[PDB]
């Protein structure tokens, strides 16, 4: 249920302060978790029911980021994005 | 409407390899955060690697394209980032450079494909042949990245030079000019460069 | 906001299939993240804003776990506790 | 109510630095996941290292605890993971062993010292001075981890052996049997693990 989805924006999309006309594909992570596999959340699960413990669970977050994305604003200064997109994804 | 240089952006962007290499090289070349001076060396390795791993349809319609106005051509020379690039302090003599230029295998082999590719058909033909077109773009693109590295040097014309004049030439001073138009003046890198953005 | 917090259990408390009287102290994260910092999440919180995007932001989780807990069951068995517990936590 | 060697356990699991050597002798001693066979070594590694690296406050508590019940009694036997730690196919003669802990420094080394602290005080009164106690401890804890692992033999009393008989002795039986008693009959360790849970 946690997948990797991809759109195709315009760089001022990203609302990063930038004026430009240049282009990317921006990737990012969709979707619930599993709610188990680690022994953490099975505790924080299990001490949630008995009330022995709203603050918990893992989410459907980035674990790689894709490389570089550069252009040229519209005032000839050229600008890089870094760690802005994600290559795969998991629960963490 | 845009821009054909604007257009090649675009393409390159949502190209994985292209857009991996043109951020190689930005990095390294890329100062106007602060000022600064960049690693000349770093810049010119990260611009031959992105000529060299990139296909020419990516890598040529960022430095090949047409362009209908001025700042269409500002982008277009903002390519190979010239503030790190290509200019310095002064312009040494043309014939000087030159001859830095074939002390450095890497240099010297580029200047030779150039001025083997990018030369006349005939005795009088001044255009080269048309399927000789890629080739000699294949040279020029070459040049990028070592001590002779070109670029567009006017707003109203395809014409491209090198960091260098012909101050202090003395008694060699057509050669040096011979050497100098040879990029300025090359009526077969003009037609390369207008038959890549056909029309 | 995103803290580490320590509770003093039983064993049993955690509800992971054992019988025992051992016991334990359990750590982890709670609280609300900054909603920025990274390029990722401030791209996450603009797509979202301009509507061109619920599933999204960051989560105070365990960035660090804990040594290995380990205990004698009321059967006379050993069993051992591998990543049970935080030690440090992030925004991620 | 509990337990005095469960009490123990607490403390340990508690206490930062018990917990993480308590856990590092664990993982290579127990099985029971599958049958399986330990790394004898790998265990015995972990088991010295967890009484030198561990304050004799914690690493007492769970060897030394008293009992009131046999279900105590069962829990103390399993400190140091007997089925990998101290049974074997079969046993030895116990000279044989002595002999073979001779030829390991380590375990020569903590032989003699067990054999030092842990004898009367005199050549008539059986038990040997209180604050000798503590030192006599630390060489019984000492030997675990080497060939000559002890453990607790019975229920009804804190009678110790390592993983030896006396068949086999011929004419040496008595000096056999006088090793193996040193073990299973020493008034001061008796005393020693007595005083330790005060009563
Ligand atoms: C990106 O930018 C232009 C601005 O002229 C806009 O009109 C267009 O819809 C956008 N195209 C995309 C996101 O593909
Ligand atoms: C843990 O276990 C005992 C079971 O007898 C229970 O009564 C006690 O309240 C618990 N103690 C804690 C969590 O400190």
């Amino acid at each position: 249920g946690c997948v990797l989805t991809a759109i195709h924006l315009n760089v001022t999309d990203l609302g990063l302060g930038y004026e430009t006309k240049e282009e990317l594909i921006f990737r990012y992570c969709s979707g619930s978790c599993d709610a188990a596999e680690t022994t953490y959340d099975k505790i924080l699960k299990n001490l949630s029911r008995n009330r022995r413990l709203k603050v918990g669970q893992a989410c459907c977050r980035p674990i790689a980021f894709d490389d570089d994305l550069s252009f040229l604003d519209d005032n000839l200064v050229y600008h890089i994005l870094r760690k802005h997109s994600a290559k795969r994804c998991g629960c963490i | 409407k845009g821009n054909n240089c604007l257009d090649a952006a675009k393409a390159c962007n949502l190209d994985d390899t292209c857009k991996k290499y043109r951020s190689a090289y930005i990095t390294p070349c890329t100062t106007s955060m602060s000022n600064e001076v960049c690693n000349r060396r770093k810049c010119h390795k990260a611009l031959r690697q992105f000529f060299d791993k990139v296909p020419a349809k990516h890598s040529y319609g960022m430095l090949f394209c047409s362009c209908r106005d001025i700042a269409c051509t500002e982008r277009r020379r903002q390519t190979i980032v010239p503030v790190c690039s290509y200019e310095e302090r002064e312009r040494p003599n043309c014939l000087s450079l030159q001859d830095s230029c074939k002390t450095n295998y890497i240099c010297r082999s580029r200047l030779a494909d150039f001025f083997t590719n990018c030369q006349p058909e005939s005795r009088s033909v001044s255009n080269c042949l048309k399927e000789n077109y890629a080739d000699c773009l294949l040279a020029y693109s070459g040049l990028i990245g070592t001590v002779m590295t070109p670029n567009y040097v006017d707003s109203s014309s395809l014409s491209v030079a090198p960091w260098c004049d012909c101050s202090n030439s003395g008694n060699d001073l057509e050669d040096c000019l011979k050497f100098l138009n040879f990029f300025k003046d090359n009526t077969c890198l003009k037609n390369a460069i207008q038959a890549f953005g056909n029309g």
